[PDB]
């Protein structure tokens, strides 16, 4: 058994440092060396550095020297057991992504092949406080514009942080429903541009609510749709 | 389970034997009167291991050492008493003391063939102390004539 | 630094058919490549950790090769939940490097987008703010685009674009557009379009208006 | 005695008697605090300034308010600290000290040096030590000539980080060890061949003034510093310093493949004592940063290098988080001349197509100190019954 | 080993390794409190009022002034605590700690559990343990059946008053046994044929809070009672119950 | 449980929950062991007789 | 062990001759190369597969000598 145990999500403001600890549990903690990738969203991954567990020494990614700072606590009692804090200094909202916490594979000390990692912790960057979003509709697009398919949806719009919750009808409502996923605009503030697809018979006559919602403000919205001009 | 000649393969599995089948056992007893302290020294053990700091908890191990040396010297005792008598070589000895028949009146037959050991103890407790002053005069003189005897030849 | 090639962007296979990614480095590295699958919303899982030596714990059907500068990540009957990206990763000289990766697609027939547009809300126009959505529904493949116009006189850098997870029930996924703008810069312009471009259509659908009717 | 034509196999990485030599010394250290006073009433809110009459920004002066012997009476007393010492708690800044949030501390009883005595260890009866004899041997096998001995040589409890002192030195060659080399989590040991004789010195002329906390309990504070302020710093012989590199380096090349471009670099990151070279000079505790020592680079082919050191008046051994002790400062000025033994070095992974010999003063448990001077001792049972067939029998 | 022909006197009331057993666990419980913190700077005046989310009287809402970390300042503070735990020592109501009079208290460290784990009593060298077999054995008399054996049961050290549970049950009866019966100052002890089997549960959503009291010492308040107050209480089956009664009378 | 005198009269058998010393949970448990000292040493007699 | 080299009857000497014989299975090494080429460490590493046998053997030997000697003597 191998585990890896990573802290939960969290939101920093611009100029901050921000602290990712890693438990570390199931083998002998001084005999791997420790790494820590980032997931930035929609690319690639990114490498930051590794850590000798036994000595405590760090090596970085060049990009990331003086900026970031890596350190090991242990015991020499209960060597089946340790942690790994990195603490990167001065972030950016550029630097809004996942850290993963990482271990290399058995007899491999000296290369970069990961098989055990962390839950990864969410680490968003943004000058933003808690917001609910407002709801603006979509009214459905009209037969002068969008033929056999009633396209309609509500722009949950300007919020921050994640997460909102959206739903048509309370959840009655289903088939053609896409929540699209949310994109943290050039504001600071996350925007989904949710749309419901039914068919051209039933442009307003048949019940179209947007259900919102927003659990970091703790805020609830609804909102009724007919067809535009 | 139960019944003569069967657990004698286990510690005291002879005690409700009859004395003369009980005396093929006494090995057993002897060797597990002292050995029996591999159940103390493969596991006492101190700070560090199982514990850290409440130290009177280490310390209360002296309760396992005090029965340690309890043991030893209960038992060397025997090897000193069992070795004036001059028999300290054997689990068995012939000695040159008569049995006076004042101690048990019982003959040969009935104390071997139908007693146990536990039932035999019960007379001769009375007497003990006689007869181990009488085995240690025994040898007393003997160990003197055998050295007149080795210096008149 | 080492930079990493993967070949192709995206890869579309049916259950039971066979995969092969590529992926090459911009010099010398010496059988020291890793693969990882990345499923959405979960740690990467190591496949191969060199050339060839698969992970403990990994079923037969995937097998890594290469030479000391190619590479190739192969599945034999791909399956359910082997629709994910894939990521070689090179650690022959620091600081360790991955490639763009590569999206494994469930094949399916070719379909068209349904196209739809919206003005903006009246209250957003009263809130000073003009957000002009585009809608297009359940094609494939993946390859979709918005042309976003204004008067429609064809503009950039004035909008964001959503696209759905992969359809599990029909492969298709669906694309949602939003031009934005102040409600000041919005009535400064009279017309209005997003123009479509997929993979599959007879020529790029446009849906369009002028301001204040759909 | 010399055990006539013997050989058995020796191992010092797994060899026990270093954990008995660890979890003794911390044993005998806390004995050693234990009696003293616990200096409690000074987690106190203390205002400071810096001091004035000298680069350095390094020395606090701060006044508070202690207890006197008399439970009702206190009073307004002023003490110097190093800036490791103290914590801005907060106009003038104000302050703690950096233990008061996670323990009271120990002061160190002055009438107690510290100094590492010779230590023997002895075989109980019934058991008996053996030393291995042959002066080629690594940490592990098949040793062809052995000794037993009853009790071992005079070793010394000496603690240091990045590399090792007043220690036992190899007669043959420069010696290097490890429990496999090539796996990087594993140190590699390195002892000399002939010693290279350090020079510390912690130049501030310090006096020394008693507080008392209660009746019958005193602090030593730092009370002044006469004459000029100046660095505590170390120095060693760039010449005999070059030379011993000269000769680790001749040896780590016949692991690493002859005509390879080994290299060494200072203890990249984390906290200070993972950074720095450490260790006790006669009742302070100095942390000196050896990058002046580690930094060259080796293809395959009069004057003293200074390092500067920083000082605590608290320390807080074997990173056992609850035992703070506190170090009185010591009388005048100190100085220590030391033999380095040999060092310990950490190896990095092929940090190009050319190398993998980064090498950096490594460090870990202090317990490998005690593996320097352990590597060749071996403790063994006697098991003194037989039986063996001859052509003799008892008769009855 | 079965003691085969074995036959003498067992007696449970003049048994020497009871008190054994009684002496050691008073010691390894005040070994298991020693290296905890002393308590003492909480023996301080309270002011109290009763609890507001709920029947019950039960629960008092205090506070108090006490010591951070550094000596020179200290912070008002607050917790719950039962009106068993405070005594009134008098406009609001005002009180100490019961034991504040008589003793200090040590808090008991989280990390070390009151949970019985099984303990085995075993004899020194040249000694022998013996185990009376018979399943009717009543505590008092020659037992006829014996093995000896080196170590005992995993006999497991609860504490308990009115009744006694997780214990060992005999197979053939209910068993009740007394050094006398007749003399009344003189127990009965009755151990069942089989169990009958309680719940017992502390319904409050519970909240501990951590307080430091001095530099590196720290003290766990009861922070609060989220959602309805609610009584802690046992059940046990009126049916079971009611039979077994049924049986000890017999 | 503990037990009452005559109650008024006809009974004699009020019992009620009892308790004491936490000893008595201890003397549920080790209701059936007792501990003993080994006597290794016996003397006996039958018809044998060594020689100087 | 003075415990353990007494029952064997063996408990005043050094050196004892006793009534077990030498099954070779135990090792098929001639007198000469035992005593002539081993050494003692060299040896143990054999009979440590039979040494358990050895000393069960040596038990029973003497457990029976004692009785045939009380009866050697009871026939006086
Ligand atoms: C002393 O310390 C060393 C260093 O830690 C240690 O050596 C290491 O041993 C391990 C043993 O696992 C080597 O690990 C790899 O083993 C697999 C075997 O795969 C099969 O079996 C496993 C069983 O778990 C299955 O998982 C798997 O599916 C397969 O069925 C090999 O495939 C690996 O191959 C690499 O190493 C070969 C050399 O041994 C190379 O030829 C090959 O290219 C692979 O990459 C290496 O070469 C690259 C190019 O030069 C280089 O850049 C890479 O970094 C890599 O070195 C692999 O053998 C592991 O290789 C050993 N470590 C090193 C650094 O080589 C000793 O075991 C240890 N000894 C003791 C007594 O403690
Ligand atoms: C329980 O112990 C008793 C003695 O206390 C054992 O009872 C009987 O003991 C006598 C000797 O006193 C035995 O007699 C001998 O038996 C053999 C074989 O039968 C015979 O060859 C001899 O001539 C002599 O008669 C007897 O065997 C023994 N048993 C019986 C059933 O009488 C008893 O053995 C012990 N209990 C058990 C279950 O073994
Ligand atoms: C550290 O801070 C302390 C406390 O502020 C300083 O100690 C105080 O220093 C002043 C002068 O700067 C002393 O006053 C002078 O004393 C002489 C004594 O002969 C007298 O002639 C002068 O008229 C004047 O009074 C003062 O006595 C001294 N002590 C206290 C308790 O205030 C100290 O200077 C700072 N620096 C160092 C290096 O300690
Ligand atoms: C040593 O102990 C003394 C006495 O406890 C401390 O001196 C006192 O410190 C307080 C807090 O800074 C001073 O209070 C201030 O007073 C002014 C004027 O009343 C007021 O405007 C401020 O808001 C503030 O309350 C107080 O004047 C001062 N002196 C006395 C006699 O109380 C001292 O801080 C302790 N430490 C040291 C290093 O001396
Ligand atoms: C300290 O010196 C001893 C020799 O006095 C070194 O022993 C060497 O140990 C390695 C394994 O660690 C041996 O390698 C193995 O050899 C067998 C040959 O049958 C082969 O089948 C295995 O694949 C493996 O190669 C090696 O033979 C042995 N001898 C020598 C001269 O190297 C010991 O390793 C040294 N310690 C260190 C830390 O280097
Ligand atoms: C460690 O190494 C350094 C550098 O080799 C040694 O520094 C030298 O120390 C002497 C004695 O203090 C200095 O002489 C004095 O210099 C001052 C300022 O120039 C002058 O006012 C005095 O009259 C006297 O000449 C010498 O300048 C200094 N050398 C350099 C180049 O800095 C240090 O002594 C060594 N010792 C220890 C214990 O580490
Ligand atoms: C290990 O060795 C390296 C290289 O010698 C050390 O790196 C140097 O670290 C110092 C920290 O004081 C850096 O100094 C500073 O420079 C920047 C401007 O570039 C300034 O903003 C800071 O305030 C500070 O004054 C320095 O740039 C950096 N590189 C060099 C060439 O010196 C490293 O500190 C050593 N680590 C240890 C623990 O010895
Ligand atoms: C490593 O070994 C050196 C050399 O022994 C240690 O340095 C110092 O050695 C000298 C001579 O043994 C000590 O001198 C003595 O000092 C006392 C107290 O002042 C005095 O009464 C004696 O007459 C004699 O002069 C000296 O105290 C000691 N230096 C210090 C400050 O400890 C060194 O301690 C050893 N350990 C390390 C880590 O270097
Ligand atoms: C011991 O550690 C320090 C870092 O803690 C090592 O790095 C040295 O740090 C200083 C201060 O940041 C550097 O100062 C230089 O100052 C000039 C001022 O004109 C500036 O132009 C430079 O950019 C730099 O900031 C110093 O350069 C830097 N050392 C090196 C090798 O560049 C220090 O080296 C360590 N001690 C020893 C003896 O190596
Ligand atoms: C650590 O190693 C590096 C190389 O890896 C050393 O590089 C350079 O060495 C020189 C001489 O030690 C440094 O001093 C300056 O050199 C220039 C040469 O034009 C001279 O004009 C200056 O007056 C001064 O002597 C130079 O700063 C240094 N440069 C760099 C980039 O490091 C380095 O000195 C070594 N440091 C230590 C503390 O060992
Ligand atoms: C036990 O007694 C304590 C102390 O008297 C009570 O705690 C205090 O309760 C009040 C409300 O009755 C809290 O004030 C409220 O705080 C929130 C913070 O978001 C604010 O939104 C409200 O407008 C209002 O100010 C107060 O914070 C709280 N703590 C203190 C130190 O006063 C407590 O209610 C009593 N009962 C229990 C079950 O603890
Ligand atoms: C926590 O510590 C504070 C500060 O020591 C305590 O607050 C103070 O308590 C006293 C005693 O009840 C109050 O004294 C009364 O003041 C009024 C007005 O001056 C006077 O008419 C009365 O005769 C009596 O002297 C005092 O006002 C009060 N506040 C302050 C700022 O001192 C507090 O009692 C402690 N306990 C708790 C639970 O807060
Ligand atoms: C536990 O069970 C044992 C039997 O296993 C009971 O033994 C009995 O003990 C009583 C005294 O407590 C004996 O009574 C005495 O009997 C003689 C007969 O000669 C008489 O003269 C005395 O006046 C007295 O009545 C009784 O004989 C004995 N045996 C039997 C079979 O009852 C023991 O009493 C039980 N203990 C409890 C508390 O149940
Ligand atoms: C112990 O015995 C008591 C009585 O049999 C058990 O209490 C009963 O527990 C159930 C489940 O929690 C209660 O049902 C729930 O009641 C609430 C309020 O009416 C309602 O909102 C829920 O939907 C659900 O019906 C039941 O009312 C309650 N009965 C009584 C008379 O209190 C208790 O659960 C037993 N077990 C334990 C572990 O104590
Ligand atoms: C030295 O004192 C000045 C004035 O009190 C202060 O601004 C400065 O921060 C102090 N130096 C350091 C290293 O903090
Ligand atoms: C002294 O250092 C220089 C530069 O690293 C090197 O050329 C020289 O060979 C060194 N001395 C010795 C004896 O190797
Ligand atoms: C409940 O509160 C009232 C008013 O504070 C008080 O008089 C009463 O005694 C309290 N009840 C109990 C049982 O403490
Ligand atoms: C259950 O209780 C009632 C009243 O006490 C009693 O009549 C009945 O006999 C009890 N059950 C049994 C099985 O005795």
């Amino acid at each position: 058994q191998v585990q890896l145990i990573q802290s939960g999500p969290q939101f920093k403001t611009p100029g901050a440092s921000v602290t990712v600890s890693c438990k570390a549990s199931g083998y002998i903690f001084t005999d791997y060396l420790i790494h820590w990738v980032r997931l930035v969203p929609g690319k690639g991954l990114e490498w930051l550095g590794r850590i000798n567990t036994n000595a405590g020494l760090m090596y970085l990614s060049h990009k990331f020297e003086g900026r970031l700072i890596l350190r090991r606590v242990v015991d020499w009692r209960t060597p089946s057991l340790g942690t790994v804090n990195m603490e990167l200094r001065n972030v950016r909202s550029d630097d809004s992504a996942i850290y993963f916490c990482g271990r290399v594979v058995d007899g491999f000390n000296a290369a970069g092949p990961l098989e055990f990692w962390g839950q990864g912790s969410p680490v968003i960057v943004s000058s933003a406080s808690t917001k609910g979003p407002s709801v603006f509709p979509l009214a459905p697009s009209s037969k002068s514009t969008s033929g056999g398919t009633a396209a309609l949806g509500c722009l949950v719009k300007d919020y921050f942080p994640e997460p909102v919750t959206v739903s048509w009808n309370s959840g009655a409502l289903t088939s053609g429903v896409h929540t699209f996923p949310a994109v943290l605009q050039s504001s600071g503030l996350y925007s989904l541009s949710s749309v419901v697809t039914v068919p051209s018979s039933s442009l307003g006559t048949q019940t179209y609510i947007c259900n919102v919602n927003h659990k970091p403000s703790n805020t609830k919205v609804d909102k009724k749709v007919e067809p535009k001009s | 389970a139960v019944g003569i000649g069967a657990v004698f393969l286990g510690f005291l599995g002879a005690a409700g034997s009859t004395m003369g089948a009980a005396s093929m056992t006494l090995t057993v007893q002897a060797r597990n009167l002292l050995s029996g302290i591999v159940q103390q020294q493969s596991n006492l053990l101190r700070a560090i291991e199982a514990q850290q700091h409440l130290l009177k908890l280490t310390v209360w191990g002296i309760k396992q050492l005090q029965a340690r040396v309890l043991a030893v010297e209960r038992y060397l005792r025997d090897q000193q008493l069992l070795g004036i008598w001059g028999c300290s070589g054997k689990l068995i000895c012939c000695t040159n003391v008569p049995w006076n028949s004042s101690w048990s009146n019982r003959n040969l037959s009935e104390i071997w063939d139908n007693m146990t050991w536990l039932q035999w103890d019960k007379e001769i407790s009375n007497y003990t102390q006689i007869i181990y002053g009488l085995l240690e005069e025994s040898q007393n003189q003997q160990e003197k004539n055998e050295q007149d005897l080795l210096a008149l030849d | 630094q080492v930079v990493m090639t993967q070949s192709p962007a995206t890869l579309s296979l049916s259950p039971g058919e066979t995969a092969a990614v590529s992926c090459r480095a911009s010099q010398y590295v010496d059988r020291s490549i890793s693969w990882y699958q990345l499923k959405t919303g979960r740690a990467p899982r190591l496949l191969v950790y060199a050339a060839s030596s698969r992970s403990i714990g990994v079923p037969d059907r995937f097998s890594g090769s290469g030479s000391g500068r190619d590479f190739t990540l192969t599945i034999r009957g791909v399956q359910s939940d082997d629709f994910a990206l894939y990521y070689c990763q090179q650690d022959y000289y620091w600081p360790v490097t991955f490639g763009q990766g590569t999206r494994l697609d469930m094949k399916r027939t070719v379909a068209a987008p349904s196209v739809f547009i919206f003005p903006p809300s009246d209250e957003q126009l009263k809130s000073g703010t003009a957000s002009v959505v585009c809608l297009l529904n359940n094609f494939y493949p993946r390859e979709a685009k918005v042309q976003w116009k204004v008067d429609n006189a064809l503009q950039s850098g004035n909008s964001q674009e959503s696209v759905t997870e992969q359809d599990s029930k029909d492969s298709t996924y669906s694309l949602s557009s939003t031009l934005t703008l102040s409600k000041a810069d919005y009535e400064k312009h009279k017309v209005y379009a997003c123009e479509v471009t997929h993979q599959g259509l007879s020529s790029p659908v446009t849906k369009s208006f002028n301001r204040g009717e759909c | 005695i010399h055990l006539e034509n013997v050989t058995e196999e020796f191992n010092m990485w797994k060899n026990n008697m270093v954990e008995q030599m660890h979890t003794d010394i911390i044993s005998l250290w806390d004995q050693s605090l234990k009696p003293c006073v616990k200096l409690t009433p000074l987690c106190v809110t203390l205002q400071c300034t810096n001091v004035t009459n000298n680069m350095r920004g390094e020395l606090k002066n701060c006044s508070f308010n202690m207890t006197t012997e008399l439970r009702d009476k206190k009073q307004k007393v002023y003490s110097l600290f190093y800036r490791l010492d103290v914590v801005q708690i907060n106009s003038n800044k104000e302050y703690r000290l950096i233990n008061c949030n996670t323990s009271a501390c120990t002061q160190a009883c002055p009438k107690v040096s510290f100094e590492p005595i010779p230590i023997h260890y002895c075989a109980p009866a019934g058991f008996a030590i053996l030393k291995c004899k042959d002066k080629k041997f690594n940490g592990t096998g098949p040793c062809p000539s052995v000794s037993t001995v009853q009790c071992t040589h005079g070793i010394k409890p000496v603690v240091s980080t990045q590399l090792l002192l007043n220690g036992s030195l190899a007669e043959e060659e420069v010696m290097i060890r490890s429990e496999n080399i090539t796996n990087n989590a594993k140190n590699i040991l390195v002892q000399f061949n002939t010693p290279v004789q350090i020079n510390c010195t912690r130049p501030n002329n310090n006096t020394r003034k008693s507080i008392r906390i209660g009746p019958g309990q005193a602090f030593y504070a730092t009370g002044d510093i006469i004459g000029d302020i100046r660095q505590a710093h170390c120095n060693v012989s760039k010449a005999t310093w070059n030379e011993t590199l000269g000769k680790v380096v001749k040896q780590l090349r016949k692991h690493f493949g002859n005509n390879t471009i080994i290299r060494f670099a200072n203890s990249s990151g984390g906290d200070l004592e993972v950074t720095t070279h450490s260790f006790n000079c006669g009742g302070e505790f100095f942390y000196c940063n050896t990058s002046g020592l580690f930094n060259s680079t080796w293809i395959s082919n009069n004057d003293s290098i200074t390092l500067p050191c920083r000082i605590k008046q608290i320390i807080n051994m074997w990173q056992r988080i609850g035992q703070c002790m506190y170090a009185p400062p010591i009388q005048g000025v100190i100085r220590c001349v030391s033999n380095i033994t040999g060092l310990i070095l950490t190896r990095d992974g092929g940090s190009t197509n050319s190398t993998t010999e980064t090498f950096r003063p490594g460090g870990g448990d202090m317990r490998d100190n005690w593996r320097s001077e352990l590597y060749k001792y071996k403790v063994v049972k006697i098991e003194p019954l037989g039986v063996a067939p001859t052509r003799c029998k008892r008769r009855v």
